[PDB]
């Protein structure tokens, strides 16, 4: 009888790996602080991964990486990419981007200042935007006046002005890939992926309104108006997409962007492993990431974001969590096809 | 990765590598442990005045 | 030559100590009746060997030690074991009924009486050295001697000694190999009384040596005794260069300087390779580069924990056996390429390194395989403070439903001792927080 | 040298002692002449916690027998080790108790305590380094609950800062020898409340049920209830009588987290009935050890739960086997034990088995569950009490009715400790 403890009660991913182990009649939940537990389903900040794996004969596993969050931050993944020679600051596919640090707080002030200064001296286009842990302008006095406004830290990244525009509609998107990582580190790719649609037409003559900007499925569904007009609930998924990508483009999924997406994904985990492996640990992690990616016009896939404590898409939730607990938990405490994973092969 | 303060003898050697720059009183005590002895008269007084009873 | 002083207190410290001096005469060619047939000069000296060690006309070498215990069965294995003759009935210290796992009883109610005698016992010692360094102690943190009496041996100390250093080798509890249940409240209680008078401390984690005599050394089910001779290698290991011509921690005060520039943060890790079983027939004897990468392996350490989410303080290396320093510095220039080794940016980013060219000794029918080579890395990293939070954690589980407190309370013992101790430990929570994140 | 006085009161408590002595002296060596005969070092290592060594390599029994009327003592002195405790150790009166707990207490236990306690002095007088005493007696009679409360209380006088530890047999309808069981044994269980350290809770109901249920028999009889409490009181002394780890002060430490809660319910493995051969694995001797059926107090555990369990393994077996499966009856219901003192359940192992086994265990639980018995306890005296049934026999002997409702709110509110920390 396996034994494991609930420590957020906000995921609900992990609800419902809560609700499967159970079914499976062979796992046990306990009261969330009692030490005496095989896997534990942490908090998402300050999870005590000290107190971990010091119960004699007890295996333990967590499901988060200490350390991932270096990769899942703003300001951080910009500072690894930029300071890891594996991604190198010559990094192909993640936009152009900058850490910048409230004046009333090292800083990249000048020298985004210095690589804004020759885009305009160039023609060039010099649309930028703000977000922290949002802004979009083309003028370098706004984006800094409104970091300024805040105290928290933040990044200025390039916009990517050209994106793949999906028609009918003339509307961005981006894409959501779920990778699980298990306690040997193998990288594994969800089969199934999500576009996060616009459901207004891309206008890039005004950044003022952000709704046919931002494709978070929250911004669509409240200051959209074409919510749901195009696709259920602004998503997209990979059968529909990959038919579009054929009609339109005459290309597919795999070769446009899938391959791009696998290869990002494998340099990201590839080159925290070293920091956040616990091959040699007295206990065991596994982690679900949300890998968030833009397409360009050219159909050249870019890295925006990594997401430590992703959601999933409602119609995916029974699917992705089962295999959780295939690939992540049995694996480690087994029971008493056609993987719906993509292993992204990697020397270790 | 510079090397200094090289040492050598018989049976060894030492050096540095350098990878990159930047109380209570003698009589507090006692006070302590009588007031602990005291505490435990007490105690055992009240015992025994619980135990005449 | 400066002498130091080694005192060995309750059934923990007793029991490596006395695994410790066996060592040591082996390593130094001193035989059980004490006799050192190498050392030329008979009667005396002042060769590095002789800040262990004293030696009498008739040529016997007595270590510099005393052992204290409030009950006798542990040392009364000195008095009629291999090396009695070693040392004389006064510096062997026994009573009749201990502490009972109380650090109350072991400080106040028995250590009131008892410690004029343990220091008088001490003082005989210091009468014979021409510039006493300082002590050496070692004692557990759960036991009631080891914690209790421990804590107030030290507080005499600085009182008597002011201007001695004062160095702690302390075990660390683990349920895997004790039946007390309140020895969190005793590691928290001695800590806070000893921790303005420990100029550096070694912590070892009972848990480690246990995984590592179970992973490396075979034994399903490790004894005192295989525990206490690995950590003997350990000890020997960092006390070498007091006992052996060098250069680098040749004396107690050099401890804190390369190692503790925080006072309160005094607690360095300690890692050690190879732990080779010698059961095996043959093992291929590790390289110093592959010593030194298992020296940022979880596996090897004195205290488990994950050095590469804290910031080094200072790192000391110390081989020995066949290194040149040629190939040390070939190693570290590979581990920092593939290591996380991360300094605070106060302190110099760098290593201090000391070989000594004999390899370490093995005792005689011992668990350890002789190897050409080995080293132990002492590293002050905000990592172990990995140990604090899990100690104060069971702390507080016992501490706010007031389980076992009357135990203490009826030796005399404030409860508010218990807060006073448990927020000192917060605040040195805090301290290593501050420094490494 | 951590020497431990023995005494026994009352027909149970001689009755249970001299069984205790006859298996212990078996293990150790010692012959029904006190001359030992063993072929391992191991039995005489610590020999002394228990016995005393006489002229011509004799082993005495440090045991006091006490009691109220000859009869039983009698018997111990022809029993099979009758002619091993030492003569002078015999204190009897000739009135009896009439199963009167205020005879033992204040009027003919009050007249014999006296030369009781001399005999105490002069054992502990001879000790090296006394550790504390062990009384066995029942709480349901009136000399051994009676007179023997009276002895702690006197013991505690004089003897403060030792620890005393008891065997005490809890009544039972099921078992009974007289009516006013309940009435005696509220009034003692507020003795030990106050005045043990330790207190290991033997229930008749529970050893009756052993034997009828588990065991097979028939009809069982005092003798077949003894035999299980001779194999449990040895099992729960391995650890002091053996090397090991230790003594009784270290023990209660561990034990009792409150200072009233020092109430233990025992238990053994394996009780097989005679299939009796066969060998018992290690999961098996752990898995009855945590069985209610194994325990005798006759509480339900999962009706409460484990501050602290202490277990004992005997015989030649293979430690990490034991560690796997003690591990495993935790981590399998940890529901039952208490999160906030981290790492209460301890485990020991001894080489020596007993008597005609290859292995066994014992086991030592300080659970909220013994509440139960004091609650049967209580509801028994009540139904009398409300009535003033069988007082007469009491205020006979100068007690009032006042000092029952004492007794009747003590133990109350000893049942309501224990439910505070069962949530
Ligand atoms: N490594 C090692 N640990 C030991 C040894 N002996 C005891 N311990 C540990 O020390 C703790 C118990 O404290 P002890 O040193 O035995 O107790 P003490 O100092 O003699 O104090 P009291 O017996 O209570 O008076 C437990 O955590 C044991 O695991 C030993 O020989 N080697
Ligand atoms: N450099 C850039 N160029 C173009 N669009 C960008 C961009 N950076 C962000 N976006 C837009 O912003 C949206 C999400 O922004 P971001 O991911 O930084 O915020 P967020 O982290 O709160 C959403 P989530 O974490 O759920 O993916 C995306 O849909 C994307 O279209
Ligand atoms: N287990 C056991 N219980 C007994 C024995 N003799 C008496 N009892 C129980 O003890 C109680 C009677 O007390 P008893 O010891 O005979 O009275 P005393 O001589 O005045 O102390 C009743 O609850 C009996 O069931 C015995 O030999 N074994
Ligand atoms: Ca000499
Ligand atoms: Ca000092
Ligand atoms: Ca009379
Ligand atoms: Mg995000
Ligand atoms: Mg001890
Ligand atoms: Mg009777």
């Amino acid at each position: 009888m396996y034994t494991f403890v609930v420590r957020d009660e906000n995921s609900s991913v992990y609800a419902e790996v809560s609700r499967l182990l159970l079914a499976t009649g062979q796992w046990k939940r306990l009261r969330k602080d009692n030490p005496r537990f095989n896997l534990m389903l942490g908090e998402r900040n300050r999870l005590p991964f000290g107190r971990l794996g010091h119960e004699p004969g007890l295996v333990q596993l967590v499901n988060y990486y200490r350390g991932a969050d270096k990769l899942c931050r703003k300001a951080s993944l910009v500072k690894l990419i930029k300071t890891s020679p594996e991604l190198s600051e010559s990094c192909t596919w993640f936009p152009e981007s900058y850490v910048i640090y409230p004046t009333n707080l090292t800083d990249e002030r000048e020298v985004f200042l210095a690589a804004y200064n020759r885009r305009r001296e160039g023609r060039e286009g010099n649309v930028w935007i703000a977000k922290s842990s949002i802004l979009i302008s083309s003028e370098a006095s706004e984006l800094l006046d409104f970091i300024d406004e805040q105290g928290q830290v933040h990044v200025i990244q390039k916009y990517l002005e050209k994106p793949l525009l999906l028609e009918p509609g003339h509307r961005k998107f981006d894409i959501r890939s779920w990778v699980l990582v298990d306690h040997l580190y193998n990288i594994y790719l969800y089969r199934e992926g999500v576009l996060r649609t616009s459901s207004e037409p891309y206008n890039s003559a005004n950044f003022q309104d952000k709704t046919c900007h931002l494709t978070n499925h929250c911004i669509q569904k409240e200051y959209s108006k074409n919510y749901g007009r195009y696709e259920e609930g602004n998503e997209m998924f990979f059968e529909e997409f990959n038919q579009y990508l054929m009609d339109a483009l005459n290309t597919t999924l795999e070769n446009s962007i899938l391959l791009q997406i696998k290869h990002i994904i494998r340099s990201c985990l590839m080159c925290i492993e070293p920091a956040i492996s616990t091959k040699h640990l007295h206990y065991q992690s596994f982690q679900l990431f949300g890998f968030d990616f833009m397409v360009d016009e050219e159909l050249k896939v870019w890295l925006i974001e990594v997401n430590g404590a992703p959601a999933c898409a409602q119609k995916l939730y029974a699917e992705l969590c089962q295999g959780i607990v295939d690939v992540a938990i049995s694996s480690v405490f087994p029971l008493a096809p056609t993987s719906i994973f993509i292993k992204l092969h990697h020397h270790h | 990765m510079e090397v200094i303060e090289l040492n050598k003898c018989t049976s060894g050697q030492s050096f540095e590598v350098i990878l990159k720059p930047p109380d209570p009183s003698l009589e507090e005590i006692q006070k302590k442990l009588e007031a602990a002895e005291e505490r435990r008269k007490y105690q055992e007084a009240e015992l025994l005045k619980h135990l005449a009873e | 030559m400066r002498e130091c002083i080694s005192i060995h207190v309750g059934q923990a410290g007793v029991q490596i100590g006395n695994a410790c001096w066996e060592l040591y005469c082996l390593e130094h060619g001193i035989q059980p009746d004490g006799q050192m047939p190498s050392d030329k000069t008979i009667g005396g000296g002042d060769d590095s060997f002789n800040t262990f060690f004293s030696e009498t006309g008739a040529g016997k070498h007595v270590p510099r030690a005393v052992f204290v215990d409030l009950e006798p069965t542990v040392i009364d294995e000195v008095r009629t074991g291999t090396y009695r003759q070693l040392f004389h009935p006064e510096q062997l210290i026994t009573g009749k009924e201990d502490a009972a796992n109380n650090y109350a009883r072991g400080h106040y109610t028995i250590g009131k009486e008892i410690i004029d005698l343990v220091l008088d016992r001490i003082r005989k010692l210091a009468d014979q050295c021409t510039g006493l360094q300082g002590f050496l102690v070692f004692h557990s943190f759960g036991g009631g001697t080891g914690s209790g009496f421990t804590s107030l041996l030290m507080e005499r100390l600085s009182v008597d000694y002011g201007k001695k250093s004062k160095l702690e080798f302390s075990i660390y509890p683990a349920p895997q190999v004790s039946t007390a249940v309140v020895e969190p409240y005793n590691s928290i209680l001695t800590t806070h009384t000893t921790l303005e008078h420990s100029d550096c401390a070694f912590m070892v984690d009972n848990e480690a040596i246990y995984d590592i005599c179970r992973r490396n050394l075979d034994i399903e089910r490790p004894t005192y005794t295989n525990l206490n001779r690995l950590i003997s290698q350990i000890v020997s290991s960092i006390t070498a260069s007091l006992r052996f011509d060098g250069a680098l921690n040749v004396d107690l005060t050099e401890f804190q300087t390369n190692l503790v520039p925080y006072p309160r943060i005094h607690f360095p890790l300690a890692t050690y390779a190879p732990v080779i079983s010698a059961e095996k027939a043959y093992h291929e004897q590790l390289s110093v580069a592959e010593i030194t990468n298992a020296c940022f392996e979880p596996a090897n350490q004195m205290v488990k924990c994950d050095p590469r989410h804290g910031k080094y303080m200072a790192c000391c290396l110390l081989y020995r056996g066949d290194v040149v320093p040629k190939d040390v510095n070939a190693a570290i220039a590979t581990i920092k390429t593939k290591r996380s080794i991360q300094f605070v940016d106060w302190c110099p980013t760098g290593f201090k390194v000391g070989i000594n060219y004999q390899p370490p000794t093995v005792v005689p029918g011992g668990d350890l395989a002789k190897v050409q080579r080995a080293v132990c890395m002492l590293s002050n990293t905000t990592a172990i403070a990995e140990a604090w939070a899990r100690l104060d954690h069971k702390f507080d589980l016992m501490y706010a439903k007031r389980a076992f407190v009357h135990w203490y309370v009826g030796e005399g013992m404030e409860e508010g001792e218990f807060s006073e101790a448990r927020e000192d430990m917060a605040a040195l929570e805090k301290d290593y927080e501050e420094v490494g994140v | 040298m951590r020497e431990i006085v023995h005494i026994q009161a009352g027909q149970c408590g001689n009755q249970i002692g001299a069984k205790f002595w006859e298996v212990i002296s078996d293990e150790h060596g010692i012959d029904p002449t006190g001359s030992y005969h063993g072929d391992s070092d191991l039995q005489l290592e610590r020999i002394n916690v228990y016995y005393n060594e006489a002229t011509g390599n004799k082993y005495v029994p440090r045991a006091i027998l006490v009691d109220l009327e000859p009869g039983t003592m009698d018997s111990v002195r022809s029993g099979p080790f009758g002619q091993i405790f030492r003569p002078d150790n015999f204190v009897f009166g000739q009135s009896g108790a009439g199963n009167n707990w205020a005879k033992g207490h204040y009027t003919e236990g009050a007249e014999l305590v006296d030369s009781v306690l001399d005999v105490v002095r002069k054992e502990s007088e001879s000790c090296d380094c006394l550790q504390g005493f062990q009384l066995t007696h029942s709480l349901g009679g009136g000399t051994g609950s009676g007179m023997g409360t009276l002895l702690i209380s006197k013991i505690r006088e004089e003897y403060p800062d030792r620890i005393m530890n008891t065997f005490s047999v809890m009544p039972s309808p099921k078992v009974s020898d007289t009516v006013v069981e309940p009435y005696n044994a509220t009034l003692s269980v507020h003795q030990l409340v106050e005045n043990t350290d330790e207190t290991y809770c033997i229930d008749n109901e529970a050893l009756y049920d052993i034997c009828f249920r588990t065991l097979k028999l028939t009809t069982p009889t005092y003798g077949d209830l003894n035999h299980l409490v001779s194999a449990t009181m040895s099992g729960v002394t391995t650890c002091l009588r053996f090397p090991g780890q230790a003594d009784l002060r270290k023990l209660a430490v561990n034990m009792v987290p409150f200072p009233r809660l020092h109430f233990f319910m025992p238990g053994f493995a394996p009780l097989t009935s005679r299939q009796q051969y066969r060998a018992l694995t290690v999961p098996e001797l752990t898995q009855q050890m945590f069985d209610s059926k194994n325990m005798m107090a006759a509480c339900d555990p999962r009706h409460g739960r484990y501050l602290t369990v202490a277990a004992i393994f005997r015989g030649r077996m293979s430690m990490k086997e034991v560690d796997e499966q003690m591990l495993n009856v935790q981590n399998k219901n940890s529901s039952y034990f208490v999160e906030w003192i981290p790492n209460n359940v301890k485990t020991a192992v001894c080489d020596i088995p007993p008597r005609g086994l290859k292995m066994s265990a014992t086991f030592i639980g300080n659970s909220t569950a013994i509440q139960e018995l004091f609650k049967r306890i209580s509801e028994q005296f009540t139904a009398m009490f409300r009535r003033k049934a069988f007082l007469h026999w009491y205020t006979g002997e100068g007690m009032d009715e006042m000092e029952f409702t004492e007794a009747e709110s003590n133990m109350n509110d000893l049942v309501s400790e224990y439910q505070q920390y069962q949530d």
